[PDB]
This record gives C-alpha cells, sequence and structure tokens, in this order.
C-alpha cells in the first residue's frame, strides 16, 4: 500500500513535532525527567533528545529514523540531542508550509544551503572561544547538567565531572575515554556523586575483608587460578568414568596451592610486611582457603575485578597483568596509595587509589542503584561528553539560546544570497533555529514573540550574546551564566538536522516494501 | 489483586453475612423448612443447628467467613 | 489473467505507478522514494534499482518491466529508471487510442522508427568522445559518479575506474568490442592509507586464499592452479578396492602416493612453492604439499583460481598429467602475500593474457573503501561503455527534444497513422525535461515549450534543460555526458519493452 | 504521540491527569490510617488468614497499577518504612493529598517547572525548622516510658486500643538490650506467634522462643553447637501395612534396623557433630528420638524456616537434611537453650544474652496470627521506630501535634515569598491537615472543623487529634504533652521522602 505525495508528506511532519513535545519538556532546566514504564517493557526515568527515543520500542517508520541520527549527536554532544529534534520539525513545519503553500522540496532545500552555511559560517562568526578551565568547564558541564537533571545535582555531577576532565587532560586526552569511570554505589541516597583517584574493585575476595585498607599498593592483577576449582570434573567435566573424576581433583586444587603458597613466596619477596600490601586481583574467582592463607598473612585476594579493572589495575595503578604468582617484586606491580575494601550497601567496594600514573581515576556515585542513579548516571556522563568537547573545542559559545537571536535573526535579517531562491529555504532554515530559545521560553509561560524580540533586540541592539533563562522563560545574558554552547555540540546537530532533514523532505512517497 | 473500597463493599459485606443467619433464624427450636442439601459432591447435608451447614458452605468473603469462623469460634 | 484494455491499461498500471515516483528519484536533483519495509522499517532510494525489488508486483506487466530494468541493470547498472520509465512512458498515450485506431501493430514498428530518428538524431548529438584522454572520458566519467556523490572518491576512483576498464581493456574478440569490466576487480583491504586505491594487474586474491604458511611470499616460485585432484588415486589414473586383507592393503598405497607423486612429479618441475587446490584439496594432499616444500592452500575455490587464472593468466589445470608453468603460475609469476591489514592479501600480479587487470581498492576502513568501490562503479561502467562506445551525447532536454520534434517532424513526415506514437514517443522524451525540472521546483510548462522554442532555434542540440541548474543549457556547455552508449543502450530497452508489454493484449495462465 | 507507535503509560494529559490521579486514590488507606483508627483493610493475598491492615508498606505490596508513578512511588514510601515504621500510614496521603493541590494550579497552568518546586522550597522550610518544633526526645532506652511513649504514637498510628500494653511490652521488651548505641537488631528481638492466651498474656521471653515442640531432651550444655538442619529426621526406611492388617510378620525388622542403626550413626554423628540441641526442620523419627535423647541431644520435632531463618541468621546456622553422619557448619550462637513453657506452650528456647548479637525476644500469644501479626504489624512499627541509632529519638510533639506548627510556619512563610512558589509553599502548608483529616476521618469530623480551632490555637505544639470523641467536636487531644509522642528522625524522612517522590512524578511525560 502507497501514501502519494503530501500523503507520505503529512507523515514526515507530523511524527516529528511529538518528539519535540517530549523536548519541550524535556529541554533543558525547563524540561521535564520522564519515567518510560512502556517504552522498552523497562521500568525507567530519561531526560535526553537521544536516549528517550532509543528507550522506546518506536513502531512509527518516521520515527525508525529519528533515534539514529542524535544518537551520533549525543556520542559528541549529551546535548542537542534535546535540541535538534527540536528544530527538525520545526523545519518540516516550514518546509510543509511552504509546500503547503506549494514548492518542490529541491528547491526547499536548494535555500538551507546559503542559510546552512551562513549560520555554519556564523558559528565562526559568532564562535565564543572561552579558555577552558574547570570554572568554565563546571559552566559547560552544569549547563549540560542543568539541561538533563536539577542545578543543584548538575553541580553535585559538575565536580566529578570537571574533576576526571582535568585528570583526563593528565592523560593527555582532549575527549574522554578514561577517567569516563561513573560507579554506581549501593547507598539510601543518590545524592553523592564523588571521585576516586583510582578505582572501586568489585570483590574484595568471597572470604571478605581480607587486607580490607591496603594504604601502600603492589598490585598483581592476575588471571590465574586461585580457584581453579574445587569441585569433581574428570577431564574438566562428567567424564563416562566416574571413578576417573576425583583424581584430577586434588591436582586442581593442588595446582591452587601451587598458585597459594608461590603467594606465600611473593607476599614475602614482595612484601615482607602487611604494611605495604601486596594485592593479589584474580579475573576469575579465588577459594575461601587461598583467601584464608593469604587474608592471615595480611594479604588482600581480589577475585573478579572484571577485565576493566584488569586493565584499570593493569593501568591506573601503574600496574601489571602477571599470569604467574611463582616470585615477583613490589616494583614488578604496581602501586596505589589507597586500597580499601568498603562496605556501603551489600557488597564491599574496594577502592584502590592514589593509584600512581592513574590511567582510571573513577566517579564514584552512590544510591539506590535504581533509573534514579542511572539518571545522574547519564546526564554526568552526557555532561562529561559536554566537557568532553569543552576540552576538545576552545570555543563554546553561550547557551540558552543565545545562538539563533545571534544566529537566526541574522538570517531572518538576509537572505545569505538576499535572493528569493534562498528565502525559501532561508525562511524555513531561519525560522527553524529559533525553536530552542522561544520553546523553553514559552514552556515557562512567556509568550515567545515577545520573549524573542527582546533577545533579538538584545542582541541587535547590545551586540550581545543574550540568552533565555529556561526556567523563568525570560531574556538573559549566557554569555556570562555558564549556560553554554560547544562549537563541537551546536555544529553536528546543525548537520544532524539537514543532513536527515532533506531525504524525508525529498521522499514524497511511501510503500510497503516486502 | 481486587478491593472494593468505601460504604458499597461494608454494606454487601454484610448480606453474604446475613443471608446464613437468614437460615438459621429458628434452627435451635427447629420448626422452619429444612431443605436437604445436596453439594457438588453428591453429598446430602443437613444440620441439627446452623453450624454443620455453615461448616459446608464457603465463601470468598473474608466477611462471611468471619462470623462463620466466629459462630464457630 | 488479462486481456484487452485491461492487459493495456494494466500495462500503463504497470510501469507508470513504477515509473512516477522513479523521476522524483531520477535527475540530477532526483528525489529519493520513501518506503516501508515489511519490517516496519525505511529505505530512501533514489534507484529504480532497489524500489523495484522490494516492492511488491503491482501488475503482471510490472514484473516484465522489472526484468527489463534487470536488464540494463545487467547491461548497465544505471538506466533502470528510465528503461521503465521510457518504455511506460510509451505505454500510457498510445494504445488504447490506437487499440481504439485498432491496432497493437502499427505502434511497434511505430516504436521502432520511433527508435531509429533517435538513433538518427543521436549521432550528429552523440559525437565521438576521446577515450585516448582520460579527462575526455574523465567528463563523462565525472558525469557518472557526480549524481550519486561520493565525492571524495569519485574525484580518485574514476582515474581508477578510468585505468580500470582501461587497464582491462585489451579486448579482443576480433571486433574489440570493450564490454570487458570482470578483469577489472575492487580488493577489499583492511587498515591501509586510503590512497593507493588503484588498478594493478592480474588478480589479487582476496575472496578464500589467506595463510600464515604460503610463507609470507612467493614471487618467481609459481602458484599453482588444481582443478585436478591432487588427492591419491588407487590405480594408474583410477581408483580400486579398499582393505579386507593384507594382500590388498600394501597394493593400494603406492600408486595412491604415485599418483600424487607422478602428478608432483610433473606438478613440482613447474616450481610451485604455493600450490592453490581447489579440488583435490585433501588432509593427505596438503599434507603432502606440507611435505612437498610446496605451501598447502585450502579453503580455496575456482572464483580464486579463476580469478588466478585472471590473476598470473594461468590455466585451471583440467589435466591430471602433465602440469607446467603455463598451466599454472603463468610466467616468471608473482604471488605477493601481504597483510595491509591482518587479512593476507594473495597479490598474483605478472598477467599473461594481460590487460586482465583487478583493482587495488585501499581505504583505511573498508567504508572509506567501499567509498572508493562504490565511485569505481558508475565511472567504470561508463568508462567500459566509453570504451564500447567512443561517443558522447549532451544529456537532459537535448536529446530529449532534439529527437522529440525529430520524431513529431518525423510524424509529420509521415503524417500518417504512425505519426501517433510518433507523437506519443516524442513526449516521452519531454517527460524528462519535465523530470528534471519537476525536481528543481520551477514550471516545466514554460520551459518545455521555451524548449520546444529551444529546438524553435536550436533543435535542441545540445542544449537541455540540465537537472541541477533546472534551465535549458548546452549539454557540451556543461559538459553533462549521457554517452550514445548509456543512453541509446537505455533507449533501445525501453524501445523493445513497450513494444513487448504492448505485445502482450492478452495475459493467461 | 502523534505517532501510531513508540510507548508511554504516561505523558500529556496523563501525567497532569493519570499520574497524579490514582497516587493519591492510593492514599485511601493512608487517608484512613497513621493515627489512631479504627479503620482497617482486610487484604487477602489468599493466604487463609484474611488480613486486617492499616499498614501501607503491606498494603501496598499487593498493590500493583501500570500508573508508572504509583508504580515507583510505592518505593518512597516503603524506602521509608525501612528509615521509620511509624510515618507510613503518613507518607501516602500527605503528598497524595498535597498532590492534586499542583495539579488545581496545574488546572489554574501554574508549571511542573514550578510547583514542586515551592514544596520543595518549603520541604526545606519544614526541614529548616522541623528541628525546632522538636521538644522532647526518648532518652533512657531500658525505661518504659521515654520508649512506650515513642510506641504510643506509632502503634497509635497503625492500630488504636492494644497500642497501650504494647508500648509497655516493647518496652518492656527492652529493645534497648541492645545498647541502641547504632545497634539495632529485628531478629535477635524477634516476634514469636503463640495461639492462645491472651494478647496482652503476649510476652517477650528473651532467648530465640520457638513455639516448635522441644523433643525429648533439653541441651547438653547451654552453650550448644546447635544442630540445624532441615530433614535430619525424614525417616531412613519406613515400616509398611500390606493387606489391611499386615503386610508380613517377617519384613518388619529389617526396615528398622536400616533406621535404627543408620539414626544411630546419625544421631550418634549427631552426639559426634557435638550439638547439644539438633533443630529438625523436617519431622523426627521415634528412633532418632530415643537417639536424640540417650545421645545427649536437644531435639526439636518440627522447625518452620521461622526457626532455620533465624537459626541460620543468629546461630550461623544452614538447615541440613541429613540421612547422614553430619557435621556442624551451624555450631551455636547461643549461651543457653531452653524447653521453656511460653505462652504456657512448650517451646524451644534458645538463649543468651548480650549487647550484641543478643537475643531478647518477643512472645506473642493470640489466638490467630492477624492477631498476632497486624498488631505485630503495629507492635513492631513502633519497635521500627524505636530503630533510630541516635537514641535521643528527638521527640517533636507526637499525634502529629507538628503539624499546626508547621502549617502556620509554611503558610507565613508562603506569605513572605513571591512568585508561585508562594503559592505551592502554601499549598505546602495545607497537606499538613490530612492525617489531622485521617483522624478525624475515622474520628468522624472535617479536619476544617479540626483545623481552624486548631488555626485558633495558632502556635500550641501539644493539641491535635486522632481516634476519640476528643478529635471529633473539641477538635483536640493533647499530642505532645500526652505519652504520645514521636520521633524527629521519620519528620525528617515523610515530609521529605513523600516529597521526593512527588517530585519528579509529575515531571514523567513517557
Amino acid at each position: 500500500e502507497v501514501a502519494r505525495a503530501q500523503a507520505a508528506l503529512a507523515v514526515n511532519i507530523s511524527a516529528a513535532r511529538g518528539l519535540q513535545d517530549v523536548l519541550r519538556t524535556n529541554l533543558g532546566p525547563k524540561g521535564t525527567m520522564k519515567m518510560l514504564v512502556s517504552g522498552a517493557g523497562d521500568i525507567k526515568l530519561t531526560k535526553d533528545g537521544n536516549v528517550l527515543l532509543h528507550e522506546m520500542q518506536i513502531q512509527h517508520p518516521t520515527a525508525s529514523l529519528i533515534a539514529k541520527v542524535a544518537t551520533a549527536q549525543d556520542d559528541i554532544t549529551g546535548d542537542g540531542t534535546t535540541s535538534n529534534v527540536l528544530i527538525i520539525g520545526e523545519l518540516l513545519k516550514q518546509a510543509d508550509l511552504y509546500i503547503s503553500e506549494g514548492l518542490h522540496p529541491r528547491i526547499i532545500t536548494e535555500g538551507f544551503e546559503a542559510a546552512k552555511e551562513k549560520a555554519l559560517q556564523f558559528l565562526e562568526e559568532v564562535k565564543v572561544s572561552r579558555e577552558m578551565d574547570r570554572e568554565t568547564l563546571i559552566d559547560v558541564a552544569r549547563t549540560s547538567l542543568r539541561t538533563k537533571v536539577h542545578a543543584e545535582l548538575a553541580d553535585v555531577l559538575t565536580e566529578a565531572v570537571v574533576d576526571s576532565i582535568l585528570a583526563i587532560k593528565k592523560q593527555d586526552e582532549p575527549i574522554d575515554l578514561f577517567m569516563i569511570e561513573i560507579m554506581e554505589m549501593k547507598h539510601k541516597s543518590e545524592t553523592d556523586t564523588s571521585l576516586i583517584r583510582g578505582l572501586v574493585l568489585d570483590h574484595g575476595a568471597r572470604h571478605p575483608d581480607m587486607k580490607k585498607r591496603v594504604e601502600d599498593a603492589y598490585i598483581l592483577t592476575c588471571n590465574v587460578s586461585l580457584e581453579y576449582e574445587k569441585t569433581e570434573v574428570n577431564s574438566g567435566f562428567f567424564y563416562k568414568s566416574a571413578e576417573e573424576r576425583e583424581k584430577l581433583v586434588k591436582a586442581e586444587r593442588k595446582f591452587i596451592e601451587d598458585r597459594v603458597k608461590k603467594i606465600i613466596e611473593l607476599k614475602r619477596k614482595v612484601c615482607g610486611d602487611s604494611d605495604k600490601g601486596f594485592v593479589v586481583i584474580n579475573q576469575k574467582g579465588i577459594d575461601p582457603f587461598s583467601l584464608d592463607a593469604l587474608s592471615k598473612e595480611g594479604i588482600v585476594a581480589l577475585r573478579r575485578a572484571k577485565r576493566r579493572n584488569m586493565e584499570r589495575l593493569t593501568l591506573a595503578c601503574g600496574g601489571v597483568a602477571l599470569n604467574s604468582f611463582d616470585d615477583l617484586s613490589p616494583d614488578c606491580l604496581g602501586h596505589a596509595g589507597l586500597v580499601y575494601e568498603y562496605t556501603l550497601g551489600e557488597e564491599k567496594f574496594t577502592f584502590i587509589e592514589k593509584c600512581n600514573n592513574p590511567r582510571s581515576v573513577t566517579l564514584l556515585i552512590k544510591g539506590p542503584n535504581k533509573h534514579t542513579l542511572t539518571q545522574i548516571k547519564d546526564a554526568v556522563r552526557d555532561g562529561l561528553r559536554a566537557v568532553k568537547n569543552a576540552i576538545d573545542d576552545g570555543c563554546v559559545v553561550p547557551g540558552a539560546g543565545a545562538v539563533e537571536v545571534a544566529m537566526a535573526e541574522a538570517l531572518i535579517k538576509h537572505k545569505p544570497s538576499v535572493k528569493g531562491r534562498a528565502q525559501l529555504g532561508v525562511q524555513a532554515f531561519a525560522d527553524a533555529l529559533l525553536i530552542i530559545p522561544k520553546v523553553l521560553a514559552q514552556n515557562s509561560g512567556f509568550d515567545l514573540q515577545e520573549t524573542l524580540v527582546k533577545i533579538q533586540a538584545e542582541h541587535s541592539e547590545s551586540g550581545q550574546l543574550v540568552g533565555v533563562d529556561l526556567n523563568t522563560g525570560e531574556p538573559m545574558v549566557a554569555a556570562e551564566v555558564g549556560v553554554w554552547d560547544n562549537y563541537c555540540v551546536k555544529k553536528q546537530l546543525l548537520h544532524s538536522c539537514t543532513v536527515i532533514a532533506t531525504n524525508i523532505l525529498l521522499v514524497d512517497e511511501i510503500m510497503r516494501a516486502g | 489483586t481486587d478491593s472494593s473500597q468505601g460504604i458499597p463493599q461494608l454494606v454487601s459485606n454484610i448480606s453474604a453475612c446475613q443471608v446464613i443467619a437468614e437460615a438459621v433464624r429458628t434452627t435451635l427450636g427447629p420448626r422452619g423448612m429444612d431443605k436437604l442439601i445436596v453439594d457438588g459432591r453428591g453429598k446430602a447435608t443437613i444440620s441439627n443447628d446452623g453450624a454443620t451447614i455453615l461448616k459446608l458452605l464457603d465463601v470468598v468473603h473474608p466477611a462471611a467467613k468471619t462470623l462463620v469462623d466466629i459462630a464457630k469460634s | 489473467r488479462e486481456s484487452g484494455r485491461k492487459v493495456q491499461s494494466g500495462n500503463i498500471n504497470a510501469a507508470k505507478t513504477i515509473a512516477d515516483i522513479i523521476r522524483t528519484c531520477l535527475g540530477p536533483k532526483s528525489m529519493m522514494k520513501m518506503l516501508l519495509d515489511p519490517m516496519g522499517g525505511i529505505v530512501m532510494t533514489n534507484d529504480g534499482n532497489a524500489i523495484l525489488r522490494e516492492i511488491q508486483v503491482q501488475h503482471p506487466a510490472a514484473k516484465s518491466m522489472i526484468e527489463i530494468s534487470r536488464t540494463q541493470d545487467e547491461e548497465v547498472g544505471d538506466g533502470t529508471t528510465s528503461v521503465i520509465i521510457l518504455a511506460g512512458e510509451m505505454l500510457s498515450v498510445a494504445e488504447h487510442f490506437l487499440e481504439q485506431q485498432m491496432h497493437p501493430t502499427v505502434v511497434i514498428s511505430a516504436y521502432r522508427k520511433a527508435l531509429d530518428d533517435m538513433i538518427s538524431t543521436l549521432k550528429k548529438i552523440s559525437i565521438p568522445v576521446d577515450i585516448s584522454d582520460s579527462d575526455m572520458m574523465l567528463n563523462i566519467i565525472n558525469s557518472s559518479i557526480t549524481t550519486k556523490a561520493i565525492s571524495r572518491w569519485s574525484s580518485l576512483a574514476c582515474n581508477i575506474a578510468l585505468d580500470a576498464v582501461k587497464m582491462v581493456q585489451f579486448e579482443e574478440n576480433g571486433r574489440k568490442e570493450i564490454d570487458i569490466k570482470k578483469y577489472a576487480r575492487v580488493e577489499k583491504i583492511p587498515g591501509g592509507i586510503i590512497e593507493d586505491s588503484c588498478v594493478l594487474r592480474g588478480v589479487m586474491i582476496n575472496k578464500d586464499v589467506t595463510h600464515p604458511r604460503m610463507r609470507r611470499y612467493i614471487k618467481n616460485p609459481r602458484i599453482v592452479l588444481l582443478d585436478s585432484s591432487l588427492e591419491y588415486k588407487k590405480g594408474e589414473s583410477q581408483t580400486d578396492i579398499e582393505i579386507t586383507r593384507e594382500e590388498d592393503f600394501t597394493r593400494i598405497l603406492q600408486m595412491e602416493e604415485e599418483y600424487i607423486q607422478q602428478l608432483c612429479e610433473d606438478i613440482i618441475q613447474l616450481k610451485p612453492d604455493v600450490v592453490i587446490t581447489e579440488k583435490g584439496i585433501s588432509d593427505l594432499a596438503q599434507h603432502y604439499l606440507m611435505r612437498a616444500n610446496i605451501t598447502a592452500i585450502r579453503r580455496v575455490r575456482k572464483t580464486d583460481n579463476n580469478r588466478i587464472a585472471r590473476a598470473c593468466g594461468a590455466r585451471i589445470v583440467s589435466r591430471p598429467e602433465e602440469l607446467r608453468e603455463d598451466d599454472v603460475g603463468t610466467g616468471a609469476g608473482l604471488l605477493e602475500i601481504k597483510k595491509i591489514g591482518d587479512e593476507y592479501f594473495t597479490f598474483i600480479t605478472d598477467c599473461k593474457d594481460p590487460k586482465a587487470c583487478t583493482i587495488l581498492l585501499r581505504g583505511a576502513s573498508k567504508e572509506i573503501l567501499s567509498e572508493v568501490e562504490r565511485n569505481l562503479q558508475d565511472a567504470m561502467q561508463v568508462c567500459r561503455n566509453v570504451l564500447l562506445d567512443p561517443q558522447l551525447v549532451p544529456g537532459g532536454g537535448a536529446s530529449e527534444m532534439a529527437v522529440a520534434h525529430a520524431l513529431t517532424e518525423k510524424s509529420k513526415a509521415m503524417t500518417g497513422v504512425e505519426q501517433w506514437p510518433y507523437r506519443a514517443v516524442a513526449q516521452a522524451l519531454e517527460v524528462i525535461p519535465r523530470t528534471l525540472i519537476q525536481n528543481c521546483g520551477a514550471s516545466t510548462i514554460r520551459l518545455l515549450t521555451s524548449l520546444r522554442a529551444k529546438h524553435t532555434q536550436e533543435n535542441c542540440e545540445t542544449w537541455g534543460v540540465n537537472g541541477e541548474t533546472g534551465t535549458l543549457v548546452d549539454m557540451k556547455e556543461l559538459g553533462i555526458w549521457e554517452p550514445l552508449a548509456v543512453k541509446l543502450q537505455t533507449y533501445k530497452t525501453a524501445v523493445e519493452t513497450a513494444v513487448l508489454l504492448l505485445r502482450i493484449d492478452d495475459i493467461v495462465s | 504521540m502523534l505517532k501510531e507507535g513508540a510507548k508511554h503509560f504516561s505523558g500529556l494529559e496523563e501525567a497532569v491527569y493519570r499520574n497524579i490521579q490514582a497516587c493519591k486514590e492510593l492514599a485511601q488507606t493512608t487517608r484512613t490510617a497513621y493515627g489512631p483508627n479504627g479503620m482497617n483493610k482486610m487484604v487477602i493475598n489468599h493466604l487463609e488468614k484474611l488480613f486486617v491492615t492499616n499498614d501501607a508498606a503491606t498494603i501496598l505490596r499487593e498493590l500493583e497499577v501500570q500508573h508508572p508513578a504509583a508504580k515507583m512511588i510505592v518505593m518512597a514510601s516503603h524506602m521509608q518504612e525501612q528509615e521509620v515504621g511509624d510515618g507510613t500510614n503518613f507518607v501516602l496521603v500527605f503528598a497524595g493529598a498535597l498532590l492534586e493541590l499542583a495539579e488545581e494550579l496545574l488546572r489554574i497552568g501554574l508549571s511542573v517547572s514550578e510547583v514542586i518546586e515551592g514544596y520543595e522550597i518549603a520541604c526545606r522550610k519544614a526541614h529548616e525548622i522541623l528541628p525546632n518544633l522538636v521538644c522532647c526526645s526518648a532518652k533512657n532506652l531500658r525505661d518504659i516510658d521515654e520508649v512506650s511513649s515513642l510506641l504510643r504514637t506509632s502503634i497509635m498510628s497503625k492500630q488504636y486500643g492494644n497500642e497501650v500494653f504494647l508500648a509497655k511490652l516493647i518496652a518492656q521488651a527492652c529493645v534497648s538490650i541492645f545498647p541502641d548505641s547504632g545497634h539495632f537488631n529485628v531478629d535477635n528481638i524477634r516476634v514469636c506467634k503463640i495461639l492462645g492466651s491472651g494478647i496482652s498474656s503476649s510476652s517477650v521471653l528473651h532467648g530465640m522462643v520457638f513455639k516448635k515442640e522441644t523433643e525429648g531432651d533439653v541441651t547438653s550444655v547451654k552453650d550448644a553447637k546447635i544442630a540445624v538442619y532441615s530433614c535430619p529426621f525424614d525417616g531412613m526406611i519406613t515400616e509398611t501395612k500390606g493387606t489391611v492388617l499386615i503386610k508380613t510378620a517377617e519384613e518388619l525388622m529389617n526396615f528398622s534396623k536400616g533406621e535404627e542403626n543408620l539414626m544411630d550413626a546419625q544421631v550418634k554423628a549427631i552426639a559426634d557433630t557435638g550439638a547439644n540441641v539438633v533443630v529438625t526442620g523436617g519431622k523426627v523419627a521415634d528412633m532418632a528420638l530415643h537417639y536424640a535423647n540417650k545421645y545427649n541431644i536437644m531435639l526439636v520435632r518440627l522447625n518452620s524456616k521461622w526457626d532455620l531463618r533465624r537459626l541460620c541468621k543468629t546461630v550461623g546456622a544452614t538447615a541440613l537434611p541429613r540421612l547422614t553422619p553430619p557435621v556442624l557448619e551451624e555450631m551455636g550462637h547461643c549461651d543457653s537453650v531452653y524447653l521453656s513453657e511460653v505462652g504456657d506452650t512448650q517451646v524451644v528456647v534458645f538463649k543468651h544474652e548480650k549487647e550484641d548479637g543478643a537475643i531478647s525476644t518477643i512472645v506473642l500469644r493470640g489466638s490467630t496470627d492477624n492477631l498476632m501479626d497486624d498488631i505485630e504489624r503495629a507492635v513492631d512499627d513502633g519497635v521500627n521506630t524505636f530503630k533510630v541509632l541516635t537514641r535521643d529519638k528527638r521527640l517533636v510533639p507526637g499525634g502529629g501535634a507538628t503539624e499546626i506548627e508547621l502549617a502556620k510556619q509554611i503558610t507565613s512563610y508562603g506569605e513572605t515569598c513571591p512568585g508561585l512558589e508562594q503559592y505551592a509553599i502554601k499549598k505546602f502548608a495545607e497537606a499538613f491537615e490530612a492525617i489531622p483529616r485521617a483522624l478525624a476521618e475515622n474520628s468522624g469530623v472535617k479536619a476544617n472543623e479540626v483545623i481552624s480551632k486548631l488555626y485558633a490555637v495558632h502556635q500550641e505544639g501539644n493539641k491535635n487529634v486522632g481516634l476519640d470523641i476528643e478529635a471529633e467536636v473539641p477538635a483536640v487531644k493533647d499530642m505532645l504533652e500526652a505519652g504520645i509522642l514521636d520521633t524527629y528522625l521519620g519528620k525528617y524522612w515523610a515530609i521529605k521522602l513523600a516529597t521526593n517522590a512527588a517530585v519528579t512524578v509529575l515531571r514523567v511525560d513517557q
């Protein structure tokens, strides 16, 4: 079955707004956190333009495309997915009106080009070089955190954000792939967003608190067997001859007590003291008797700290992965000035920290470990991706819709070409730009035009980058405020809009494909 | 996982409790009508009182079950 | 089962509904079609290629239109749009009126002379391109990559695809036709530089041949391509019974390995350190290679050795007796096992039956490689067509209107019955100037008549509407080239096709 | 929204509507509860005990709803019960009544980005001055009426009449045997259900009290190695009767042979496992019984998980099946083990007394569990409220007598601040009356009558209603100077937690 011309075109602009209608309630500090018990079937909560999409199982074809383009954006950004989605259908509104007044989608898109340029050129024209500083980074942090969460909890997330960004700069990485580590913690309150200068280890041991407090670490992160197995296997499984099984079982325990007594040789060689800890960390489990033999000597033997640990341990601690205990030096291991096996909630979380050459500085988030703690787990990560860009770019323009009254109004003042063939796409383009500044402004109970005319003229008058106060929907000055748009963030959402806004505009017919 | 709130359930509780009393209305001095009661088990069921047929009758009501148990208490 | 108009109007219900969005999907301003997958999915297509596949059959004649879109895809891979456009664009006007004039027939011979006046119009407007100069082709060859448009490798892959079909052109049938492509083949290369995506001789084997032991390179020693029975034969050339006895066992193994021997008596004389065994490859057979100081090559097939037959230029041995050099690994040979990325690439250069040459395409990744791989296509296809037909013709309304009034003039020249199909076929030309403007957004009407006027003055010789500029202009100016190859090939198809479904007045079972 | 597709249970209308609606309608229980009430809820989780309850936690345990908030929000309400036992029948109605206050402002069009803030802001302003309206504190926890006073809001809140002896009994329980230094234990001090006697006869027998029968002897020594076994005695190989008379006179013996000499080695190795008490999750065979007495091992004929759990908990036990000679990984915890007659029932009594790990155990005597559970429910939520681990409870005016106190605090502070939050804060000055109404409802008057006369008392701190004639016309029961008092702990929580629930539940559109 087919839908001709405007029909398939009507389906385009139709689905687009409910997206944004989420965003008008999802955008910025003005936006609202969205609990989804339906979307995946999971019990969820989210603020973001990208994340709410994918969380849903979305049956509408137009919206099958929609979760795609903000994805690559949210990767870089973390914000503007809450925004780019707005401009697209706001553009689809205009583009519809112009074919509603009649036009082809081609002679529509033709005017996007110079309009996209002059605005993308206006990106250059405006772009505010902000010396990238924890203070300024706090602002770019919290603006995305405020975008997604309480300004309160934004600043709660902001620290650990701005904590590990200078610490990933410490790793000479302008982006952030490490010290991105966001550690959920079992707690009565998600209120705690903390920083660990080193990892948060998983299992101290199944025999717990061996050496719980290690203030000088010699870290052996070892995928070895202190649990090889204690149970009944012949070739490693159940063979057809039952009497032949337990014959190899002792040697399985003995090959553990091979490695165990090696530690008694190793902890001796390494330490000779419980003062500076030799730390067994096993990617597998560890026998409690291995633990017992080790724990009583002042050894902490960790099991099943994951391969991410096995790296970050080998990494953050200056550590090693050495798959045979045998005999090794303390310097054959890495070092961390604190390894502490810590219980808040059920699991004991061993904190290996003060890690020398930290390759991972863990961001601790305590809490119920609900979607709530996830709700502060995504914004930080999203805010991390924002300050990641803020580390990436040396130029961050204001947020709060301060850009478009500088950007759109200029394109509203002039067709970039100053000829009508552009106007067909310039009216559409320049219009759609103003949704974000107007929406939350009007979402606050403040009419857009009266709100825009100020922030427009307040840019026209003062030459000012002039923000919106997202909760009070009033013209503000976002240059000083700290709601600030990464040049990395804002650029792609323009492309992300344009790239997805043309073909769907250029597709006038849909049909069942099988 | 079912409930009825307010007076509607409250008043609904009494008749289920009352109807069985409308049987025993005078079953101590016995005279009245006594119907031989054959349950779904083929069991002809009678009483010298109200309690034994009350023993025989069951309800999903907590209410109608209470005074049953209470009269049984 | 259909009959009469129900076929004929149903034929109109076949290709036109196919060709409806396709004209928006066609032209350099091509507007994709939205599709709705049976999963609930979407596919955005300017293609006449993808639509017919996914979209379910709307009429039996469409199933015939699908294949002439295939036939043009088979012939080129572009023009699949226009063939179902042009033929279906012929179906709407002429037939029913001319069945009211009572004939499928007069329309056919009209279509045939509706064919020739274009073929008559072309030779002027279709004018020889120089296959010698790359840029004289590359202007056509940029015209091939410009609409589909992966722009970065629409630059290099052309000169590559130029050189591709050029380096794969020896082609000798005695008539020197150039359809010759297959020798030119992409190469799927992990890692490596985004450049050095380029044409090399023979076939460097990226398919099934990747080994830790080929050594790491076998240059002068041969690559040996066995169709033949590297596994033992228990008799002379043949096989005998198995072992039920002490007597039979010793008798069997002699001629078994002796066959492998008498093979690799005649196989070893030609100096492989790599024998690629596509058939006859087996443990003891390749274990013998392992023991023969000749690489045991398994997980390898006919395409491989047919590509190696296309690489060094070998002939995969069909004789169990007497293998030689020119059998397998022709010339001194080069078998170059290179890991660009982690795949061992069997590079077999030094092609005999030369001018059979693959294309080494190296991105930093498969996409940026596939970006070379896709841009290569239209280029090398049109290159093939330009090397086939060393002519070019102005695109757009140029060929459309120059033939349009021609057929119209021819219709007036005839002033007969078949004029009416010429009247119908001339307009079939002009839906493209529509199509080109039906993209850009102006009123084709003003331009149609103006393109009529472009014919009124210039006969629309080189002057078409150029879809992306949406105006009526010289294409020798713009260097926009349909070849007499690409177009007449596309036009030839639809000319037959409209006849075909018009040759159908009855659909039955 | 504009799509055939995607998903939601909430949003648009629904967020403004359904997310506020049923979350309130949940309050009907807490609307009739929290403070003295005769009103109760028969909740049948079908146990063949048809459970009277006003306790929101085990009311909401069954309740399941598609409203994502009401789906969620029970969390914060149950997260409350974790933190305080009382105040939970307060949680659901307060915010629930405080919810549609915002929804009326939503009808006025006062934003979700706006209204809940003022609540949150006055949630501060409450918890700002909420510790200022603290008056008393529960200090000596060995003392009865410092403990039973906190109890005298809490059990009272759950249920009215029974409260007084309970509060005594719970303070006479001395949950202070746990020094409450940061120490409290729900299993060590435990409820032990005894069918019959009185609920006034319901007592606290320190130790571990098992209404299950001590079988045969008592422990060899009072520091037992306690054998807690799921199936130590199932029988080894059982006897039979074939002909509806006897099977065979010959076949009788060999099975007792397997029974005895196994249960010989069984209970001999229940003696060789060093068990002074063998605690049988399953039954006992009279042979092992005989063996349990000869080998001198206190025998418990049957054990519910109620035993076995606390056994695993307290003793360090693992309840085990045994057809074999055992070994004790259970050992004991206990310094004392007994058969005592409690409930005047022969009872398995495991015992010791310490500060820490000390078992000092409530023994409830009641004709049913619906007696001994909902009352226990009423009971333990005071026992739970006893759990603060700030020894001084910072007792505020009990019975919700701080409502009128904060009410004029918040409404005066709602006057101070400008902007739409001044309403929300003044709306926050409103939902106070819910429990005063919830009282006045089960008491039978409107909170207006109550609260307006308690708007006449202005700053009072003492007078607030309940279930009583004093709570109807006089609008007054003295809930600060009472004997009925409540901690600041649950005050810190419920006002904030029910808000924490109400925070984003209007925000959630999807």
